[PDB]
């Protein structure tokens, strides 16, 4: 009846019936079918039941429980009509096979050519999770075909199947705590347990971030510190068994204190002046654009416009838009519309801050070539009349701008970009 | 000839845990059930490798690897007549990704 | 039980040509001869998986892969007393290489 | 005796001794070892000697034979002693075994205690080439321990081995004919032969360079243009069988036409200004300096010195060693110390080829800047009185150059190079 069967095998019989389990696993052979020499127990549908064998409460696993249905078959010939029979079983998951060998007696009462006498039931089978189990049935002598049947098993998915199966709790166990004032991995297996651990950094394309590897025998506390916390932070650990199967795990994908790191950690790279590369241990959407840094610090104003926000992948290489380098232009890079980048590329190349004024001139319908300069107070069209810099210098900068004394930048079919020197007028 | 007891010695080794392993490796293979009445066992699953080649990291064939079958000699009971006789059968269980012998 | 024949039935087959598959392999295995005189075959040969990642094309050992057993649940005959019993050993074959099974 | 036995198993015997070759692969125990009952024949050494199995001269295979030596041992006792004795032989070549039972039966006269009858020998065990085989022996009953030997079977590169063993000529034979206009690929195998075929261009690291691949159906005549040919353009055959043996063979490692073809094929490509790349199909010891040439055409002269010629290597990035990228700068390529490439590679980029003179200044002594401009005619020191261009405006480039208007290419503590344009003065 029980999902819950011991140790031991057993044969189960339907009323009236006398069943008696044989098995010692013997050499069973279908063979060639015969001419029946009168009624004889036919095997007519395999069913069945899965079943959980205890040894003990926690030594448990997936038992296969077989009813094999037998009805009166056979030639139709007019103690005394008790029938006998005898009832292989043949169970196959590979690569392991075992036969069972099972003899009914059926009562004269229950002996009526054609209808059934009921079943003999087997616990049972047992096999491994998610395996694929074949079984077939016959009589020896066979007077029919053999049944068969296929099963599929479940994986450790199962509700069940969970909390009694060692396959299942004997897994690599892992817990976080952020409260040590550190990062806690507390990793409850058995103290006899030798097991892979692997932290590692999980990115798009090509996901190997190797960080750590430990062959270990646990169980252990592995501390990390908060400042070693990144959104694509996972860990996988298995036991050091073959084909053993790997937990894996990423509970820093919504962190705050893991994405606050992981730009601290990121750095923009000038591999020439049109390449560059953001490097960086996650790969969070973001978007990046040049900068025009003043000489007088952080203040750094994006060129949008002209220029636009493009979409940034992290370890892909950048080709830049322009066709001269600044030590006054700066790479930014916001994700979530906040800024978390600001590296002057060209600072160390081509550097320092030189004290140049940027003019962007935009060219108007007729081909109108319109001049601004961008100030840290906005830009400002030359020629101006503003107590500004650059506003005063008006009109020597647009004589330094047509006589080429300045450097383009950009230039397309609506603009230009064009770097002013002032080193001439501020000394 | 000697007498052969019907009662087979079961050790209940249990090595047996690994899963889906003729799909999931490199050297991947299909089954084939070869089945005889009169043969014990009378079912003698037999492996094919899919492919000459291995398949690579993207899912595709590499033909400088080859997938090579792993045979073994085995034993199967035959019936006679009645009599038993031993007979001997080569069974390919699996396949491996070796590296090719280049002779130049 | 039934009476066995000394004569044992052999369909001389070929397909046994591949050569050093256990060291050619990126799953590598060695072997290990098991001796019983009681038991036919008196040796079983067992192999054993070098590593439990696979070998790479740079010739070093990669733990994104496994290097599993390849096992068959194989016949031996044993002497009693007299009087023959078959007797059911699991061989490993050799390795295969496979991608793991990763949980989440 | 002979190095060839026919296809039927046999034994043989030395003189006096009957045996009689029992085998149809029997079930062989060696069993415990039991106390000798008086005297018994005991297997004291094997011997093997390799042989040749032919069912016909196509069909042949390496076999082996074994002699198993016997002596009277056991029990000491003092037709009537007569001494009967029946010997396995197992083999065991991985994956197969087999085993063979000989009977003996050795005359009163042979009989002798503690000295040899002689030997059985057994014609013979087949196994595969290079197969390692292990055979053991021993008696039924056993009074002693078994005997053991292993052998390491010869692989097709022996003598006889090669022209009567079809696992050995059975292989796809390849021929090549460059006489028909064209390149030929004769491939002599048998018309029922299905075979893998792959052209390929062998390189230093990471060999890999497909060309061609085909599945086929033998024989083949695979017909090549001789503009096709490369110094490392290999052939690798195989029969589409698991684990075939592949053959490999490089022809045209020396041939004249090959290396043509080569240099033909071969590209210099701009990367970045900082780095180039050498597209070559094979890989062969080269050099590589910068050129100047000049807008009268092709006679580019190098600047060895300041400059030397560097070892380039075919797939691998060179990094320039100039501050500046000139038009009339290109890549020259020698191998054999012969010209094989002279791409400007900043012809397109920086293009055309401006009218600019070169000067190759010198730092001396109390470093003194000493100038010489590179003219078709050698370098010439300025200022001069030569009937050249470069001399004539000698006087006018020394002011360019020190007011400025000269382009620096190269700097060094020894020296520097110059681009002076002469526009202002040829127009």
């Amino acid at each position: 009846l029980e999902r819950l069967v011991g140790p031991q095998d057993a044969t189960h019989c339907s009323p009236g019936l006398s069943c008696r389990l044989w098995d010692s696993d013997i050499l069973c052979l279908p063979g060639d079918i015969v001419p029946a020499p009168g009624p004889v127990l036919a095997p007519t549908h395999l069913q069945t039941e899965l079943v959980l064998r205890c040894q003990k409460e926690t030594d448990c696993d997936l038992c296969l429980r077989v009813a094999v249905h037998l009805a009166v078959h056979g030639h139709w010939e007019e103690r005394n009509a008790s029938l006998q029979a005898q009832v292989v079983l043949s169970f196959q998951a590979y690569p392991t096979a075992r036969c069972v060998l099972l003899e009914v007696q059926v009562p004269a009462a229950l002996v009526q050519f054609g209808q059934s006498v009921g079943s003999v039931v087997y616990d049972c089978f047992e096999a491994a999770l998610g395996s694929e189990v074949r079984i077939w049935s016959y009589t020896q002598p066979r007077y029919e075909k053999e049944l068969q049947h296929t099963q599929q098993l479940p994986d450790c998915r199962g509700l069940e199947v969970w909390n009694s199966i060692p396959s299942c709790w004997a897994l690599p166990w892992l817990n976080v705590s952020a409260d040590g004032d550190n990062v806690h991995l507390v990793l409850q297996v058995s103290e006899e347990q030798h097991f892979g651990l692997s932290l590692y950094w999980n990115q798009v394309q090509g996901p190997p971030k190797p960080r750590w590897h430990k062959q270990l025998t646990g169980p252990q506390i592995i501390t990390l510190q908060h400042t070693d916390l990144v959104p694509c932070l996972c860990i996988q650990v298995w036991p050091l068994e073959p084909d053993s199967v790997r937990t894996n795990i990423c509970p820093f994908r919504e962190d705050p204190r893991a994405h606050q790191n992981l730009w601290q950690a990121a750095r923009l790279r000038l591999l020439t002046l049109q390449s560059w590369l953001l490097d960086a241990p996650c790969s969070l959407p973001a978007e990046a654009a040049l900068c025009w840094r003043a000489p007088g610090g952080d203040p750094c104003q994006p060129l949008v416009p002209p220029l636009s926000w493009e979409q940034v992948t992290v370890d892909k290489v950048l080709e830049f838009p322009l066709l001269k380098g600044h030590p006054n232009l700066c790479v930014q890079v916001q994700s979530s519309e906040k800024l978390q980048l600001q590296e002057c590329l060209w600072a160390d190349s081509l550097g320092p801050l030189k004290d140049d004024v940027l003019l962007l001139e935009t060219r108007g319908p007729q081909d109108q070539r319109s001049l601004c300069a961008l100030e840290p107070s906005g830009c400002t069209s030359l020629p101006s009349k503003a107590s500004t810099r650059a506003a005063r210098l008006g009109e020597y900068l647009l004589q330094d701008l047509q006589s080429g004394q300045c450097l383009q930048l950009w230039d397309d079919d609506l603009g230009a970009l064009w770097a002013c020197p002032m080193d001439k007028y501020i000394h | 000839s000697m007498k052969l007891d019907i009662g087979i010695i079961n050790e209940n080794q249990r090595v047996s845990m690994s899963r889906n392993i003729e799909s999931r490796s490199t050297s991947p293979w299909n089954y084939t059930v070869t089945w005889d009445p009169n043969r014990y066992p009378s079912e003698v699953v037999q492996a094919q490798c899919r492919n000459l080649g291995c398949i690579n990291a993207q899912g595709k064939e590499d033909i400088s690897m080859n997938s090579v079958p792993i045979q073994q000699e085995t034993l199967v009971v035959r019936r006679k007549h009645v009599s038993f006789q031993l007979e001997k059968v080569l069974v390919t269980v699996g396949c491996t990704c070796v590296t090719p012998v280049i002779h130049h």
